DNA sequence: CTGTCCTCTGGC
DNA sequence: GCCAGAGACAGCGAGTCAGCAA
RNA sequence: UGCUGACU
């Protein structure tokens, strides 16, 4: 009988410290903890006053034994105040701001007030009274401020329970940091000018007060409580009403003796680390009592008293903080230790706790078990005990497993009794089993601990869990013999098992309503598509595919008996007859084809009530696969039209097509997906256990699958053409290498190693890569050319019966760069994106001479692995491979950190009864889940193109789901009436962007005034002659209430979800939607018309039909659609050019935030006119940078008389490309070059110890230690200069200076632009599209180019300047859109609607803020907030504010044993009487 | 002083003789440092051309 | 595991009647499914195979060296023509029955002779099965190990895998029911845990901090939870909690 | 009264698991078993009969909930 | 892998020492196996091996 | 080994 | 008062099995 | 607890 008293809310406070008396049972006072022999020492840390420690002993506070005893608490009574070490810094602040002799803090009362008012209204949760309260003041004290505080705070009360929010935890968080940062600075005192008694702290344990005395724990304890005397109407709303007292500490507080378990440390066989600060503690407080004696009997004395305080004070902190004091040794680790680490006290024992009722073993393949089941090997079965209640409908089966006993299967190993206990059934007698198999049903009825009964319900788990399909509930099969769990091959992909010692967790629910959860919502077949993007998870692998495509291909035929016993094979039909089918050829023989095996094994297994489905799709082997002779041409034939490319199923009846991994498989939209859509997901599992055991039974009964050595084999004839080619590579490293470089064309044999090896010396290295990639260019094209001579024709067996392909190209293992570099080709190293890296001296191995312009020394592979790889060849291979698994580690070592901190913050966002995605808070994120609503799984078939099959199966769809029934309980006539309404909008305005508006709709008369009326005036107030007349005949010379021009220009009604509740309002649905309906209907009713079918089926069913299959998937209830967000953004990543790819890339968007991102980037296109391409070129050369050091050719300095001469380039080759001119950038030397030279002179000598006329004065008017500089009347000819500084300076080669100044010179360059170009072409479609990309980004220095480039259309990466420059929901778009780009570089597609989610949070206040440590400070949960990272600074906060806690996050709700408040824990049941 | 050394574990190692090529392979390992295993960047686990003859490419432990 | 990397685990012992028996009489002792040779490439398993049966069959023993055998002289040439000359095939295929049906399969299988060696890790040595037993003392949860008896760690990440089915019950089961479990009373007006305490032998906890006994309500709050309440105090630091 | 008519899954299970953990403690079964044992095998064909009289507390996001009947309720 | 790890046992008073029966030399083995008698020690044993799809429990690794 | 804090310090 | 100098400072995947020494 | 091996 519980409890029954449930939490709601948690503070975190501080104790009086006058309460913790009183819990305390007594105060210890004896160092030495440990007995002589090991027992507890009277008065010590462990003692039994404190709790017995273990099971042997009894508490003297409460006579109560170990395991019963609530552990009690006792305090080491220190012999005077020590300062607490978490509230130690604050106190610090509330020291350095402030007048020790007036007692008063030193900011300005303004602050204090208006800061003081801010929080009075915060504490009722009033938001807009913040900046209304700060405008007041700034346009204006206490009386000005407190009448309007008061006010909201009385006329917004009611409102203390409504104030635990984000929104209103960020603002107080901030208001209080500001604070603390900005106004507790030392400042001289405002009425005494000279109260600056500058506290200035030392290490911890250590404040100074100067005039440099030593502040003691009692003359600051004094401060602070005079302090709080003149201060305190301010500090109790900073702190919470907080006594100044609980800053210092006067005892130490020994925890329970059980939660301190001796163990054993390196020669000490009973020690806690705990005790051992403590003792610490202890020994300290005795050294200083016999000072003080000493005192009191009676500079060195005191100084010895004050060096022992700051030694008992870091022996208090580092009780709290092993690391606030890092002098000291034999310091084992703190309380700050035993809460925050990933060992630490919340990521285990707190999330991750050992859960008893659980096995682990090497999972096996069984595949002769149903896919929804599990293989138990007697083992676990006979140990693993299910508790069931004793009632009459039970009381026989239970009395059988009693007898049977503990060790025989259909057993139990214990009866627990109605008010007792645990009578154990172990014994092995026989007889005390049956005497006790009686008594069943002779209050709580006796529970029978029973084994798992073969039906049972069990939870397994692959331990890297990465996405919800890990964890799948099964049906307990038990197996005899075996210590293995046998599972389905189908299952395999969810988990990613891969038999080959693979170790799994099979969890036991025991309460009956865990079952019932595993029975509903986390069974396996409810898991058969993946919530990433809704595609299908569970599939036949392998041999299932390579079978079932050899069976089902055109030419495969089967006599009576072997079509027989192939179909009884995958049925093992168990109830009813065998429908069979007929012959498809009758006469010189009966034989069937294996498609009509396939057929006949498909109409035995769909439900005998519902009716077979009709299918139409394409098949994985494309129809060229088979074409063996070359094609030739038939006039009337399509031949697509007869093809075994073609799936065509028609009433369960397969009639063509191939059906390999397209089907069966996990490929979406086949078979098994149009199967698990019309009739279930228990009838497809049913169909892929049937098809596995079929296409078993075939391989194994009448045909084999090998993979011998001569379908790897090439042809002789085609491997002499590889040779040759192979040959031909040999000599094609010199022309790559120099036409990379641009030397001249030919001549030159050793000036291209000469400048290979300089470009390898280098400095900046990018013109090594440039050989490296105009390198890999050239063998590419060859390795290209040797694959085709041999893979496609050249193989010795061909495709339909070669066992390599056939494996490959049914999606059965392998893919075709694994078929090639089998044969033909290994192909191009390539380690870091690059050739593999040379020695310092320049050779890549040492068998290959330096710099070497060969293929072959840089890693191109012409071996293969039928005939292997020579040495050299072996070595760059291996280096590959060990790259590979290095990467490996390293990626998933960041993909789980990534992963873990989004699921840490997108946790709670769960859908609502309203249909709006809500915090755990209450904080609405989104107002309809997708935008739309409709989870992911469920809108599979929605899409277009998945109609004309809706459409096929129509009345297998309204049987089998909504039936006539729903169809007819529809009303649909407020959503059909809006979206007329809509429809007649978009109709009268074509162009929706057109500025609507009444006065503007009375413009038409602009010709009658434009004509002769206002012909004669001028700007009166700016707007004009002509304006001035419409206003006046509009204002007030047209009709009263008739003037209805406002009608004409009225906005589109509102989208029908936002209005009409998707879910209780039929045909209420998505723009976007309706459009297709719309666009297919008028494309279907024009296929009935030339149909040579019947179609019993009407546009107005059709529409119908639609409109419910959205209504009903329409997202549930308490999805918790966040988790499935975070899951799907990291499950992606964990297992997976001038930009950022990768893990990098998801980071800086989700995790970092950051306004500085490695590749800024923009792209807007040109506009498409005559004038603006022309401009354009113009454009480009205007932003790129251009630096006094691209422009330069080598300075002359001669040297205390410093001169200097720039000898600038000529024009010829750089005036191209970078709009400059020769007097531009020399006035640039005159005014900015030659005076920074003088500020980095300055910069080192402060630390050491007719017309050429004008422009020399005014430059030496500036500066007074140049002379004279030159002139070059002939483009620059010779501009030096001469400086001297004549009486001591520091003469070197300052040639140092006036060049590490001479490039970070630019000449002028667009802030933040770096570089410009316009990639021509970016479409095909209108490919006339020109775009001019950047690598910078200022987005207003392009706005003065509205003309020449399209400023709408405008996108960049930063998310932080579109952020500034176009708002936060244009900012949404961008992230969404960068995350979807960074997966698409993979093929990955996570589905929108999750991404639209992430970006919805990440963008919830206005600001884009990043999903990570900092992110977390405005949340309304202090319980999470201290799960995640830095949990002690949370808790010191959330301690120091009075935080509460609603227990409604999932981390709060499961620190203090509640129920998550989603999914499946979201209502009450609330039993009637 | 750490003997100039830089490591201060693993300096010895159990020998096991679960097979005679677990064996004979503990008198031919070279171990790069037991710092190294707690790096971010991956660059002292690059099998260099420098170690031809001196270090196998395919004996490593692969984890 | 063979001598190229292909570890796999034992799955069935399949009696010696329904093995696939060769035309001459012979029936494999292993079988080793072909689909782990197109992603992982071990050619090698396909030429020591041949190889070995040359071997066996002319009573040779053959080096498998590396970089011995070129593309001008192949492997598979070499031991194909081993095989030719002792009146089996080129290609190393033998034509196999079926021992369930008895039919000669359609297609002709690879069959020789590999090395295989047996690898340490068994299932005798990793499998575990927990159902009640021992506890760490200070936090009353199982103990974590198989010598000792010890229970399988749940995770962090599992419990985040399984609040998205929404099962809310199988986590309470898990984390709650299964691992710890407690009845710690609390001073329902104080708020507070340690504040209640048990009296000297009508057994009535009595609140420490204001004397009275009809405040006092038992609470079922993890352990850990409880522990956490006592560190927290040894902090000064309090947790007051609101029950309903 | 402005929530969906229909059941969700995530209310079919705890009903399911609530009145099975009902059944199971000696409740009175209402459906007429014929020879199951097992509870929730009882408690889906309670359900599919539509004899389960309890009453689903769904909770809007500001406290206010709606009381439904799990009868008056469209199980799928 | 499990094989013959020495030839004195009586003696060793190891922790664990796994024992392979009848271990085998390869027929097929590299040069260098001979050069360092491995065969003192050997560590597996030959099996006729088919490659064939012919049970269903023998895929994804299985044997 | 990276990016923000973030608390000085220091110069201006 | 404006914004570099830093100089701390915190984070760094999940699970599992042993042995040995202190 | 630690540290040295090892498994997916
Ligand atoms: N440190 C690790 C190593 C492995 N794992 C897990 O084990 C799986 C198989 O490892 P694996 O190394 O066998 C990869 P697989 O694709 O199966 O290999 P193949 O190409 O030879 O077929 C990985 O995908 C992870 O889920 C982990 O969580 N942590
Ligand atoms: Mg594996
Ligand atoms: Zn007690
Ligand atoms: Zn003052
Ligand atoms: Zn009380």
């Amino acid at each position: 009988n519980m409890p029954w008293r449930r939490l709601q809310g948690i503070s975190f406070g501080m104790y009086s410290a006058e309460e913790l008396k009183k819990l305390s049972v007594k105060s210890i006072t004896n160092p030495r903890y440990l007995d002589s022999l090991g027992n507890p020492s009277a008065n010590g840390l462990y003692d039994l006053a404190l709790g017995p420690a273990d099971s042997k002993e009894v508490c003297s506070t409460c006579v109560q034994d170990f395991s019963n005893c609530s552990g009690h608490l006792g305090h080491i009574e220190l012999p005077l105040t020590v300062y607490n070490p978490l509230l130690f810094d604050k106190l610090y602040l509330l020291l350095r701001g402030s007048c020790l002799n007036c007692h008063m803090l030193t900011c300005p009362r303004a602050v204090i007030h208006l800061l003081l008012c801010q929080l009075r209204v915060l504490e009722v949760g009033a938001l807009q009274a913040v900046y209304e309260l700060e405008r007041i003041l700034n346009r204006f004290i206490r009386e000005e401020l407190e009448q309007y505080t008061t006010e909201i705070v009385q006329n917004n009360l009611l409102g203390s329970q409504g104030a635990h929010v984000k929104n209103v935890c960020e603002s107080k968080s901030k208001l209080i940091a500001l604070f603390w940062k900005a106004h507790m600075n030392a400042k001289r005192c405002p009425h005494c000018k000279t109260g600056r008694s500058v506290v200035r702290k030392e290490h911890n344990s250590k404040l100074t007060i100067t005039f440099r005395g030593y502040l003691t724990p009692t003359s600051a304890r004094e401060h602070l409580s005079a302090l709080w005397k003149n201060e305190g109407f301010f500090l109790n709303y900073l702190f919470s009403r907080f006594n100044p007292s609980v800053f210092f500490l006067d005892f130490l507080v020994v925890p329970p003796s059980r939660y301190r378990p001796v163990s054993r440390l390196g020669d000490q066989m009973f020690t806690n680390g705990q005790t051992v600060n403590l003792q610490a503690v202890m020994k300290d407080v005795v050294l200083i009592r016999k000072l003080l004696a000493l005192m009191a009997q009676e500079q060195s004395l005191i100084d010895k008293l004050y060096n022992i305080w700051i030694r008992l004070q870091s022996h208090v902190n580092i009780v709290f903080d092993s690391e606030m004091d890092k002098l000291m040794m034999d310091k084992y680790p703190g309380i700050r230790q035993i809460l925050e680490k990933k060992e630490g006290l919340f990521r285990k024992h707190m999330m991750g706790k050992r859960v008893d009722y659980a096995a682990r073993s090497v999972i096996c393949p069984d595949m002769y078990i149903n896919t929804n089941e599990i293989g138990i090997p007697m083992v676990f079965a006979t140990k693993l005990t299910y508790p069931q209640p004793v009632t009459p409908w039970n009381v026989q089966e239970l009395r059988q497993a009693v007898i049977n006993g503990p060790n025989v299967h259909p057993g139990a190993s214990m009866v627990i009794n109605e008010d007792g206990s645990r009578t154990a059934l172990s014994a092995v007698d026989m007889t005390q089993r049956e005497a006790v198999a009686k008594q069943l049903l002779t209050q709580g009825t006796k529970i029978v601990c029973r084994h798992v009964k073969n039906g049972d319900i069990l939870l397994l788990n692959r331990q890297p869990t990465l996405h919800r399909p890990s964890i799948q509930a099964h049906r307990a099969r038990i197996l005899p013999e075996e210590k293995v769990l046998r599972l389905h091959y189908a299952n395999c992909k969810a988990y990613n098992a891969d038999f080959d010692g693979d170790e799994m967790n099979a969890h036991f629910p025991q309460s009956e309503l865990g079952r019932a959860e595993a029975y509903v919502l986390a069974c396996t077949d409810q898991q058969y598509l993946v919530p990433k993007d809704g595609q299908p998870l569970a599939g036949l692998i392998q041999d299932h595919m390579v079978s079932g495509a050899s069976m089902t291909t055109r030419g495969c035929f089967f006599t009576r008996e072997h079509y027989m016993e192939l179909v009884y094979r995958g049925l093992t039909d168990k109830v009813g007859r065998v429908k069979l089918l007929s012959p498809s050829i009758l006469k010189p023989f009966p034989l069937w084809t294996g498609k009509q095996v396939v057929s006949t094994l498909l109409i035995n297994i769909i439900p005998e009530d519902h009716i077979p489905l009709n299918l139409s799709g394409k098949a994985k082997i494309t129809g060229k696969a088979w074409v063996k002779e070359t094609p030739r041409s038939v006039p009337g034939f399509n031949p697509d039209s007869m093809c075994e490319s073609q799936v065509i199923i028609r009433e369960g009846e397969l009639l063509c097509g191939v059906l390999d991994k397209a089907h069966y498989g996990s490929s979406a939209y086949g078979l098994v997906h149009c199967c698990y859509e019309i009739y279930g997901g228990e009838t497809s599992g049913k169909v892929l256990t049937c098809l596995a055991r079929l296409f078993t039974a075939y391989l194994q009964l009448y045909r084999g699958f090998t993979l011998g050595v001569e379908d790897i084999l090439v042809k002789p004839k085609a491997d002499v053409k590889r040779q040759r080619i192979i040959e031909e590579s040999t000599h094609c490293g010199p022309q790559a290498v120099r036409a990379a470089l641009n030397l001249p064309e030919a001549a030159s044999y050793d000036e291209v190693r000469g400048k290979w090896q300089d470009a390898h010396l280098g400095k900046d290295q990018r013109d090594f890569n440039m050989i490296d990639l105009k390198f890999k260019e050239e063998v590419n094209h060859y390795s290209n050319e040797i694959n085709k001579a041999c893979m496609p024709f050249g193989l010795h067996r061909q495709f339909p019966e070669n066992s390599l392909q056939m494996m490959v190209q049914s999606g059965a293992k392998g893919s075709t760069v694994n078929t090639m570099q089998i044969s033909c080709l290994l192909g191009q190293i390539e380690l870091e994106g690059r050739r593999p890296p040379l020695m310092a001296s320049g050779k890549s191995l040492p068998c290959f001479e330096p710099y070497e312009f060969t293929p072959r020394a840089g890693g191109f592979v012409t071996g293969r692995f039928l005939t292997g790889i020579k040495p050299p060849e072996f070595f760059f291979h291996c280096m590959a491979g060990r790259e590979g698994l290095v990467d490996t580690a390293v990626k998933t070592s960041r993909s789980g950190y990534l992963q873990r901190c989004i699921i840490k913050h997108l946790e709670g966002l769960v859908v609502q009864y309203d249909l709006t995605v809500r915090d755990s808070d209450g904080s609405v994120v989104q107002f309809l889940y997708g935008e739309d609503g409709l989870d992911i799984p469920k809108t599979q078939f929605l899409q277009p193109k998945q109609f004309p099959f809706l459409a096929s199966n129509y009345e297998v769809i309204m049987k089998s789901q909504h039936l006539h029934e729903v169809l007819s309980r529809a009303d649909p006539k407020k959503a059909l009436h809006h979206f007329r309404a809509i429809k007649k909008w978009q109709s009268k305005h074509p162009n929706t962007l057109l500025r609507r508006g009444a006065f503007l709709s009375y413009s038409q008369k602009i010709q009658e005034a434009v004509k002769a009326l206002k012909l004669e005036s001028e700007n009166r107030n700016g707007r004009s002659p002509g304006t001035q007349e419409m206003l006046r005949m509009w204002y007030e010379l047209d009709e009263e209430s008739r003037r209805k021009y406002q009608k004409k220009a009225a906005a589109c009604p509102d989208p029908s979800l936002s209005v009409w509740r998707p879910d209780i309002y039929f045909a209420s649905v998505s723009e976007t939607f309706e459009t297709k309906v719309d666009d297919y209907s008028q494309e279907w009713a024009a296929q009935t018309e030339k149909s040579y079918e019947k179609s019993e089926l009407s546009l107005d069913r059709l529409r119908t039909l639609l409109q419910l299959k959205w209504q009903r998937s329409l997202c549930e209830p308490g999805e918790a659609v966040g988790l499935l967000a975070a899951q799907s953004i990291g499950e992606p990543s964990t297992q997976m050019m001038n930009v950022t790819l990768g893990i990098p890339r998801l980071r800086e968007i989700l995790m970092v935030a950051s306004a500085n991102i490695k590749t800024p980037m923009m792209s807007v296109p040109v506009l498409n006119t005559k004038k603006a391409l022309k401009r354009v070129k113009s454009l480009k050369k205007q932003l790129t940078r251009v630096c006094l050091g691209e422009v330069l050719q080598k300075i002359d300095v001669q040297e205390q008389v410093y001169q200097l001469r720039f000898q600038f380039l000529p024009h010829a080759y750089y005036q191209q490309e970078k709009c400059l001119r020769p007097e531009d950038i020399l006035r640039f030397m005159e005014t900015r070059f030659f005076k920074l030279l003088m500020e980095s002179i300055k910069k080192k000598n402060n630390k050491a110890s007719e017309a050429m006329e004008r422009r020399v004065q005014a430059v030496r008017e500036i500066h007074p230690f140049i002379d004279d500089y030159q002139y070059d009347t002939e483009e620059s000819l010779w501009c030096q200069v001469t400086v001297k500084l004549p009486l001591m300076k520091i003469n070197f080669d300052m040639s140092s200076l006036v060049v590490s100044l001479a490039h970070g010179a630019v000449i002028y360059a667009t802030k933040g632009i770096t570089r410009c170009l316009l990639n021509e072409t970016t479409n095909n479609k209108n490919e006339k599209e020109l775009v001019l990309n950047t690598e910078g980004i200022n987005l207003p220095e392009l706005f003065k180019y509205a003309e020449v480039l399209d400023l709408r259309r405008l996108y960049s990466n930063d998310i932080h300047a579109i952020a500034n420059t176009y708002g936060i929901e244009a900012a949404l778009r961008v992230i969404e859109k960068e995350i979807k780009d960074v997966f698409a570089v993979y093929g990955i597609a996570v589905d929108p609607r999750h991404l639209s989610l992430v970006a919805d949070y990440m963008c919830f206040e206005g600001v884009y803020k990043p999903l990570n440590r900092f992110g977390i400070r405005s949340n309304s949960s202090p319980l999470q907030q201290m799960t995640f990272e830095t949990s002690f600074q949370f808790l010191k906060q959330a301690t120091m504010l009075g935080s509460h806690d609603e227990l409604r996050s999932p981390s709060a709700c499961l620190v203090v044993g509640k129920v998550v408040r989603g999914g499946t824990g979201l209502f009450e049941l609330k039993q009637p009487l | 002083t750490g003997l100039g050394l830089l490591q201060d574990s693993g300096l010895c190692v159990v020998a096991d003789k679960l097979n005679f090529i677990r064996y004979l392979s503990h008198f031919r390992c070279v171990h790069r440092g037991a710092d190294f295993a707690k790096m971010r960047t991956t660059t002292v686990r690059r099998l260099l051309p420098e170690s031809w003859g001196f270090l196998c490419p395919v004996h490593t432990p692969d984890g | 595991a063979s001598r190229h990397g292909q570890k796999g685990i034992l799955s069935r012992l399949w009696p010696a009647e329904d093995m696939p028996f060769t035309e001459s009489g012979m029936v494999p002792d292993i079988l080793f499914n072909p689909h782990g040779f197109p992603s992982r490439m071990t050619i090698g398993m396909l030429i020591e195979s041949m190889a070995g049966k040359s071997a066996a069959l002319h009573g040779l023993c053959h080096d498998a060296t590396p970089f011995i055998f070129s593309e001008e002289n192949s492997a598979l040439e070499y031991f194909g023509e081993m095989l030719k000359a002792a009146g089996y095939n080129f290609y190393g295929t033998e034509r196999l029955y079926s021992g369930i049906s008895g039919l000669e399969l359609e297609a002709d299988i690879f069959i020789g002779v590999v090395y295989y060696q047996r690898l340490r890790h068994m299932v005798s040595d990793k499998f575990q099965v927990r159902t009640t037993g021992a506890r760490d003392r200070v936090t009353n949860q199982p103990i974590g190990g198989r010598n000792v008896q010890g229970g399988i760690r749940f995770g962090e990440m599992e419990r985040d895998a399984l609040l998205a089915h929404g099962t809310s019950f199988l986590l309470h089961d898990r984390l709650f029911n299964c691992s710890d479990r407690s009845v710690a009373h609390v001073c329902v007006k104080c708020g507070s845990l340690l504040s209640p305490l048990l009296e000297k032998p009508n057994r009535k906890y009595n609140c420490t901090l204001c004397s009275r006994s009809d405040t006092i309500d038992t609470v079922s709050v993890p352990y850990v939870f409880r522990y956490f309440v006592a560190e927290l105090a040894a902090m000064n630091i309090k947790v007051k909690l609101d029950v309903v | 009264r402005i929530t969906t008519p229909y059941m969700t899954k995530y209310e079919r299970a705890r009903v399911l698991g609530t009145r099975a953990l009902q059944i199971a403690m000696c409740a009175p079964v209402m459906v007429e078993l014929e020879g199951e044992t097992d509870p929730l095998l009882i408690a889906m064909k309670e359900l599919k009969a539509r004899k389960i009289p309890i009453i689903i507390r769904r909770y809007l996001p500001d406290g206010s909930y709606e009381d439904w009947g799990v009868d008056e309720l469209i199980i799928t | 892998t499990m094989g013959f790890p020495l030839l004195t046992y009586q003696d060793r008073s190891d922790n664990k020492l796994y024992r392979l029966q009848t271990p085998q030399s390869p027929l097929v083995r590299p040069s260098m196996y001979d050069y360092y008698d491995m065969d003192n020690y050997p560590i597996g044993t030959n099996a006729i091996v088919a490659v064939i799809s012919y049970t269903g429990y023998d895929m994804e690794d299985a044997m």
